This record gives C-alpha cells, structure tokens and sequence, in this order.
C-alpha cells in the first residue's frame, strides 16, 4: 500500500489545503518517498497560486523531480519570462531528458499546455510510463477533440487500475465528453468522490456539469449555490452560473453581474478573453453589412 | 430478410502528435440551420447570414446584446486535473443520442418566457411609459428569430407575437409622435386629430384600444368634428369601459348627436381599411402600393424600400426573404 | 396349482328399449392419459386439462389446427343398410387384443415424422426465411406432446427435438429483432452487436452457427472490437467453414490481430454461461434468477412469470407441472 | 327359390341400378310378390336420392306398403314436414298397426333413426318377424354400443338363414365392431360378396374400414381411391380418406381438401356438423382456460 494515498488523492480531486496538510504528517519511510511527498506538497502551493512558497523553498541544491516544480512555479508567477522559459525548454527537450524522471515531463508538458503547444505537451508526456501521465493525456486528447485517441489512453488506465484517483477521474472526463447515458455515469463517480472524500470547488462543478448536459438546471442550482459560497472567485462557478442562470429564466442584470465578477476572478480562465474577442467579431461583421 | 449485407464479410481497407478533431461547436454548425444555434457556437458570421436571408436583417448593430448574452450561455466548464487549462461542456438539446456527429445544443430561450414578458410591455403601455414599452417590446421582437420551437402551432403563436408586438411599436410611435408636434396652428390641429384617428385601427388590447379611443374622441370633439367624433364613442363604448369612463363618454355622445356635423374634411377614411406608414405616419390603403418589414409586416409608403424598418430597428424595407425559421419542422 | 377356484361352483346371482353402452371414445379416454388419445376422442376439454397439468398450457388458441385435424382421424365410418345413418369405427392401436374395454387408439403421428420435418426447417432457415423456419418450427414444438412412443429412448429423443426447436426459435427471434433495430446512434449499434454476440451461444447446427457467427464477425469488426471480433473468427474457422469463407475470415483475423483492442465495453461475457431471455433479449447469467418454460426450456427474466411463453405461444411461464407424457411407459 | 333374390340382394349392397334394372325384368308370377318387387324398385330409387320417383308413382290407390315407402320419401324429401310425419306416426304406432306388414315398420323405423329416435325404431321393429328386421335391430344396437344385444340377435338370423345375404352383412357389422381376430372375418365376407356381385360404394368403404382398423393403411388406399372414382360425393369415402392421408403422412392441405369437399357431399353425414361441433366446443374451452 501507498504511504502517500492520502496525499495525492487530496490534490488530484482540488482539495489542496488537504494535500498540504497530510503531506506535513507523514512520517519519512525512504528517501524516494521523501521527495515525492514534497513534489506534491509544493504543487499544491501551486495550485493555491502561492508562488512565492514554491520560488522561495526550491533550491539549487534540491532534488531533480522538485526544480521541474520549480520551473513550472516561475513560468505561472513571472509572465515576462514565460517566452524564454518555453525557449529554453525547448532546448532541453531537444538535448537530453531523463525519461523516468515523470515529474519532469509533466512540469513540462504543465508548460507547454499554458504556452497553448499541445504537440510538444504530447511529445513529452509520450515518453513517461505513469498513470498521471496517461491521465493528461486523456485530458489533453479530449481539449483536441480527439475523444476516440482518449478512450484508448483511458482504456490503458482501466487495465492497469480501475480503481485509482486518477482512472476514475479521467473516466468522468471521457464520460461527460460522451454523452448520452455516460453522462450519468460521470456524475455518479464525481459524487463518489465528494462523499468519501470532501466537496471541492472541482467536484461540484464536475458534478454540475453532469446536471446541465443532461438539462436538468434545476439540480445544479444547489452545487453552485455552494460552490460560490467557499469561493466567489473561481472562475468556473462563475461561467456555470452564467449558463444556468439564463436556463433558469433570470433577468440579463444576472448574466451581467456574473461577467463583471469573473474580470475579477484572478484565476487566468479563458472565458473573458474568448467573449471580449466576440465582441471584437460581432462589431466587426456589423461594419461587413453596413460600412458607415 | 434473408441472412442480408449483415453476413456478407467486406473488404478490410517515431511519434507523430495527433491532428484535431470537429468541434462540438462546429458539429452544432452543420446540424442546424436556426440562428439561436449558430449564435450558441461562436459562429457569428454564419448566424448574420442566417438572419440575413431568413428574415431579412443588415443592421445588426441592435443585436450586440441578445448575440453575445447568447453566446455566453453556450458551454459550461469543469477543471479536470489541478494547474491545467479548465475543459469546456457544450450540452446538446437531442443529448439522449446526440453521439458525436448529431448534437445541436440546448434550448435556453423558450416561447413562453416570451409571450410572458408580454405582460410586464401591457403594463408599461397601460401606465403611460411608452419609451420603455417600445424598447421592451422590440426586444420580445428581435428575440423572436432566436426561438427553437417544436411544432407548427408554436411556429403560428411566434408570428402571431411578431405582430403584436409590431402592432403596439407602430401605434404607440404614431402617438409618441402625436405628443411632439405643436397644437397651434388650425392645420397643426387638423394633423394631430388625423394621427389619433390613425391609432384607432391599430389592433390592441381592449383595455389599451379604449384609451387610445378616448384620446381622439376628445381631440374630435375639441375640434368640433362631432360626426366622427360620435363614432369613436359608440366603438368605446361597445368595449365595455369602465363606469366612470362610460358617463363621461355617454354625455359626449349625446351631444354629438344634437349636432351630428364635422366642421373640417380630414384625411381619415372610417369606412376604408389602410396600414399606417411607419416611418410617416400617413395611411396606405389597401389597395395602394405598399413595400413590407419581411419579418415584422410593419408597412411603409413605397419611397423609403431600402431603408431600414422603423419598428425592427434592424431589416430592411421590402426585401424578399425566404421566412422566418425556428424549428426543425421547416427543413423536411 | 390344486383343482383351484376354477373348481368350485359359486353363486348364481311389456318390451324395454335397452340403454347405451359406454362408446368407444369414452374407453379410450379411460384407458389413456396421453393427450392425443382424448383429443381423437373428441374429448377436448379432458385434453386440454392433461396438457396444462402435464407440460403447462393455457392459451389454447394456437393448437386449434392440431385439436381439429386430430379429431378428424379418429373414426372411420362405413355403410350398413342402406337408407340408413352410416356407422363408425374407432381403429385402436392395439386392436389384436383390445376387447370391449381396453382399447387406446391408433397412432397417427410418430416421432420419426416430427423428426424428418426438422430438416425442411433446417433449409428454410439456412435461406433465410426465418418467419416460414419459426412457424414451422414451433409446429414441430407443439405437436410433440400429441406423440406416443414406446420407449425410454425415444422420450429422451423427443426431448431434444423439443430442445432443437426452442434452441432455433429463440435465435432466430434475437435475430430477426436486431434487425428491426436502428443503427443510428453509436448506443444503437452498441445494443446490434450485443444481440449477434448472444445469438452466437445458440446451439444450433454447425452449418448455421457459420452464419451467425459471420454475422457477429461484421458487426464486431464495423463497431472495431477487434479482440472479441477475432474470437469470433476463430470459432468461425474452427467449424470448418467453406472455403471461400475460410480465406474471407483468415483475412479478417490477421487485420484484428495488428490492433487486438476493443474500443467499447458491451455486456456480454465470453467466458461466462448465460440463458437468453426470450423475451427482452438479455442474458441472464447461469448463477442469477430465471422462470422457464415447462415445456420448451425458454429462459426468461423473473418480471415475466406468469405470461405467455413467447416460444411456444401457449405455456405459462415459471408453472410447474407434471413433465410431459408421451408414452404408456410413463404410468407404471 | 326365391324370385327377388337377385333384387334384393343388390339393393342390400348398395347396387342400386342393378337393382331397378333387375326389378323392372322379372316375371310376374304373384301379386304378393309384385308388391314386394315394387318396394325394392321405389327403396332403390330412394337410396339413389330420386324422391320425385318414388312421391309422384305411389298414388293413393297403391298397396299398403308401398304408402309405407312413400311416407319415408315425403321424409326424407320434405325437411319442413319431418316433424309433422313423426307426429303422425307416433299416433299411428299408438293407435294399431299391421304387424305383418314388416315393410311399414322398416319403413315407421327408418323415419325413427333419422329423426334421431332410436327407443321408437327399436319399438317397432321389435313387433315384426322378417330378416331384414332384425338387420335392422342388429345396426341400431350396435349403434347403441350393445354388443353384447347385438350378438343376440345376430345370432337369430344364423340359427334361421347362415347364408343369406342380411345374415353375412350383419356378421360383417358384428364383426367390424369385436375387432381383433374377427376383423379378418368382417373384410372376407365384404370381399366375398363383391367378387360375387360388383364392387359397389357400400362394399369398397366396407373393406376399408376393416383395412383401417387392423392398422394396414396401405392396402386400404387402393379400395378409397376406386370409391372415389366411382362418386366423388360419396361422404364415407371422403371421410376415410381424411383418417387414411393423416395414417400415411400426407399434408394437412390434403385433409383440408378432403374438408371443403364434404361440404358438397349434399348426402347427409353427419361428420361436417359433429366438426363444427367441435370447432365450437374447441372455441369455448379456450375462453375458460383464458377469458378475454
């Protein structure tokens, strides 16, 4: 059985104060162990956006598996520097990488996702044997639209284990993005988790998503509700809120209050940029009909 | 029904990263031929063409609102692994057996939710605020084409809506305008009178048409036009107006008719069905030369074909359209 | 062995028209409890009440041809005076030592005739004709219980002439209800290939499970199921299947063994017994609840206890019974 | 030696014409036996169905037993009188009757049997002294399913005539009847009499029926399919055709045949309606086991 279990289960589901706080519990048996659990206790100071935590504890003189968290932690806080990070991450790739070094690739396939380069994010996490990388696989292969590539990843997940975190989750993933019956199937796995473990930011929007495909916006008007309640600032509360709310009836000053409050999610979601840039298209074609 | 194609066996026909697959909203795109679902996918520019030849639209400018809000509702988001760009859902309407290549997204603007706004436009008109009921009411009209609609009598009430909305923008600008003009001259006058009288045949509600009654039954009595006025006494009277307004009106009949004479030949023809020309005010008889909004059926004298619809605000007079569409019925 | 009670001499113990004797139908029914005999008898309703104790019938309406054909060969009839109603004979089968009360009637109907009629449904169903193969099928099925047999090996013959018969009828019913079936939606094709996979545990001749076996090869290979799909092939080959069809599998087989995957988890279990419900097409796997035909051996799914057996068409799903009765043998 | 042994004897086989023929030939050599030779003529042209001979010929002036033929042709010709005739006749039998006359009790008993009366036809026949009334009782007790009375009387007829004609046809019946050994007996004596005479509808069916019932169904398709050559309306042919097509494998569209075409038999057996009979039994007693 797997000392670090509990660890990597809190982080996987969002649930990263948990994460933080188990992995400062743990008592030291190995010293390979010993730098896994620190990989995961600084992403997740990465995933609470607490860069500083992360620049700061990372030293020179730290193991391999931690710089790699280490780099991704500058590209996220220093966006001056992201386009020479990215340079020079090229240039590792291209020179030597030790390929059982998992943590690496996916700190670099992390970079390369953000850098909007799915192809080298793919090139890297191809060369990993890890259940973590098959799962950003899965996940990278579903943003692609490749849902039949992602089933084949996914399916290599169930052989090897159906019951891990991380299978489960990219079962919901492949779930939601198949529709139909699986839609069912996705919520049932995203509400397992919740139940055993804690409802997360993550899980209730997993959960909700798998509500409003199946049209039912009333059921995920609770989850939201108390999604927006631990956080008013993550953004995908907020964009699901703009989708149930117009399914609900409720006035245009609602889809407006919930876009002025994502401009201020400070978690860098793509939807402001998207509708500004629909904004940008619609004035545009109104000049092609009619070029006052 | 034999064994069949079933049983017959057919012929069996580094790293390279993987090309993209169609998007869902493209797949909505393909599927689809109603603007709310062009809308919903992001694809502006094949939603204006839509609009453009269904329904007749080039000034879409007024539409800023209604496109984007609708484009915001289109996909739902859930974050998948921690630190990684979130994923986006795109839920279909057909979603029991949309599969890859079917979907077409969901309906989240209903029939009803219009025809329910109906109400809140009948109030602000009762109350007097016409500015706010013509803005609310244009928007139950431009909202219309974005509708997704089952079955061929929703497709009647959804015209049926377009007209009554019209209907009401065109009277209450008729009577907007009516206020503007000066009251001075005896040909100033005559002008108004004539606009109030061109109110009266627009098809409102009772309760509306009795008030509008009312304004030109005074407007012919001050002129001492008391034949005509008499007139629209009886047909105030016939909808059954409340007591007090039935006294007043009453003793303003019976004093029309100890002086059945109109004292000025106006351009108003009682006996005579025209449309009102929404852009100035004067009747067209049915008869004469008429060019059509080819989405709202507001009419206009023939000069202003080519111009854009005063009561729409965004198509084009007397253009030749192919007909609203809002549901799969019309594409057989 | 004295001079015996053969010795012993015992105690001696207008115009009347005389009374009936008992008629000949009666003795048979008397001395038989097969329900051929009472139906040659005439006596329907003693038949029928021996087929639903013995084998479970209860909707009679589907062996009305039997009943009536029956009936009509078991009295031959010939003239005595003339001018005068003719008489009738009643042929018993064991007429060289019948008497006046113990005979049984003649045999009309032997298992070899049943037994020959299977291979017209053999072809019938090799060509295809599944509704013609079923009818004729489910004749053979209901006419076993009007045989009479002499033997213990003929029981168990007519036993798996039964079996044969339900065995086809049930395929061919999963059969020709897959091809009823949409192949739109993925689901759709999904639920396809489940029901040639079923159908391919039907025990029929090898001649014919070639076919279904073709049939699931396709279905698997279009769905790319190629791990199942190659299993298939390999059974296939395994029965010696012409040549052509041999090269046409191999080819199959070696294009599935390049990529052995199967891109969707189905329900059905290679490795793993199951019954075919005969009415909603789902396995039922040999550990789980079953209610079956008294006759025929049908499997069904527990909610159909109670109804009309869709195989036979006249028994009673779950009932128990005696067993079937076809021969003096059983009544010792 | 008996002038109308010819006569008679045809007309008992059921070799009708032979019979006319051979009674419009003989010599009138009595007036007591030209009564008797005009009651075969006018019985034979009743069993050949030809009522209008035998209604318009006996007048009112002819012998006593030729009205009693005439009463059996109104019967037999005239469905809307029959319960009138019977009436009639019950008042005659209680109010007094020749009982010499053995020719009106055949004929008081035949119209008896038909009208489906067998106590009256026993009744009557009892009170007559003549060979063919106790044939006649002979067949009514076997239809009784009295064997045992049957063999009584048939015994009669062998202490005072074996070889007459009645007397073979009525060991035949007996026999036909006691089955086992005596089948054989039974198909000898109808052999022997149509390889004296003439194998005639009544004998061909005779032979069959002991075929039948030793269960030698191929030897017995030859005799039905001469039956049936002769008259394709004959009914028992019909019907042992039916019984001997199910014992050799034939097609039930061949028992339908045999159906369709009993319905058009026009001689009145009563097999059609005993089917129907049971078809409509059949019908009800689905209705008990299932009411709709």
């Amino acid at each position: 059985v797997d000392e670090l279990f509990d660890v990597k289960n809190a982080f996987y589901i969002g649930s990263y104060q948990q994460c933080i706080n188990e992995a400062q519990r743990v008592k030291l048996s190995s010293p390979e162990r010993d730098v896994e659990r620190d990989v995961f206790l600084y992403r997740a100071y990465l995933a609470q956006r607490k860069f500083g935590v992360v620049l700061d504890e990372i030293k020179p003189s730290s193991a391999p598996e931690l710089q790699a968290v280490r780099m991704f932690a500058d590209y996220l806080a220093h966006e001056s520097r992201r386009d020479s990070i990215v340079a020079e991450l090229d240039r590792e790739m291209s020179r030597s990488v030790d390929v059982t070094n998992t943590t690496f690739l996916l700190m670099a396939a992390s970079i390369y996702l953000h850098d909007q380069n799915p192809d080298a994010a793919l090139r890297a996490l191809h060369q990993g044997d890890s259940l973590e990388c098959t799962a950003m696989t899965v996940q990278i292969l579903l943003k692609l639209d490749r849902l039949d590539l992602a089933r084949k990843e996914l399916k290599r997940m169930q052989d090897l284990d159906e019951d891990a975190t991380l299978t489960q989750l990219a079962t919901a993933w492949v779930s939601l993005a198949t529709g139909g019956e699986k839609l069912q199937d996705a919520y049932y796995i995203f509400q397992e988790m919740a139940d055993k473990c804690s409802p997360t930011l993550l899980l209730l929007n997993g959960q909700a998503a798998c509500h409003m495909a199946q049209g039912r916006w009333e059921a995920a008007e609770g989850l939201l509700q108390e999604a927006l309640d631990k956080d008013s600032g993550y953004p995908e509360t907020l964009v699901n809120l703009i989708v149930l709310s117009q399914h609900l009836g409720k006035p245009p000053e609602v889809t407006n209050r919930y876009l002025s409050q994502l401009k201020d999610a400070h978690r860098s979601h793509p939807f402001i940029k998207e509708y500004q840039a629909k904004e940008n298209d619609f004035d545009r074609l109104v000049l092609q009909y009619a070029p006052s | 029904e034999g064994w069949g194609e079933d049983a017959e066996l057919q012929l069996p026909p580094f790293f390279v990263p993987p090309t993209k697959g169609t998007s869902p909203t493209q797949i909505w795109c393909n599927n689809s031929q109603l603007p709310v679902d062009h809308i919903l996918a992001g694809s502006f520019e094949t939603a204006m063409r839509l609009l453009h030849d269904q329904v007749g639209v080039i000034q879409f400018g007024p539409y800023k609102q209604l496109f984007l809000q609708t484009y915001a509702r289109g996909r739902t988001t859930y974050q998948a692994l921690p630190c990684l760009p979130s994923m986006y859902g795109y839920p279909n309407r057909n979603w029991k057996d949309a599969g890859l290549k079917n979907g077409v997204p969901a309906v989240g603007l209903k029939l009803n939710d219009l025809i329910q706004r109906l109400q809140l436009c009948y109030q602000l008109t009762t109350v007097g605020k016409f500015e706010e009921a013509v803005e609310k009411f244009r928007s139950i009209l431009l909202s219309v084409p974005l509708l997704v609609v089952d079955n061929k009598q929703e497709i009647a009430e959804a015209q049926q809506l377009i007209t009554i909305c019209r209907e009401y923008i065109v009277g209450l600008s008729v009577e907007t305008e009516r206020k503007k003009l000066p009251k001075e001259t005896l040909e100033q006058q005559k002008r108004i009178c004539e606009m109030a009288a061109y109110f009266t045949h627009s098809n409102l509600q009772p309760v509306h048409m009795i008030l509008v009654l009312r304004t030109a039954l005074n407007l012919f009595f001050k002129l001492k036009n008391f034949k005509t006025a008499a007139t629209f006494a009886r047909r105030l009277l016939e909808l059954g107006p409340k007591p007090e307004v039935a006294q007043q009106t009453r003793k303003i009949l019976s004093a029309c008719e100890k002086n059945p004479t109109d004292a000025y030949q106006l351009n108003y023809d009682m006996h005579n069905p025209f449309d009102i020309c929404a852009a100035s005010y004067r009747p067209i008889y049915r008869g004469k030369p008429v060019e059509k909004c080819p989405l709202s059926g507001a009419c206009y004298s023939p000069e202003f074909k080519g111009q854009i619809c005063r009561v729409t605000t965004v198509t084009e007079i007397g253009k030749d359209v192919i007909g609203l569409r809002i549901s799969p019925l019309q594409f057989r």
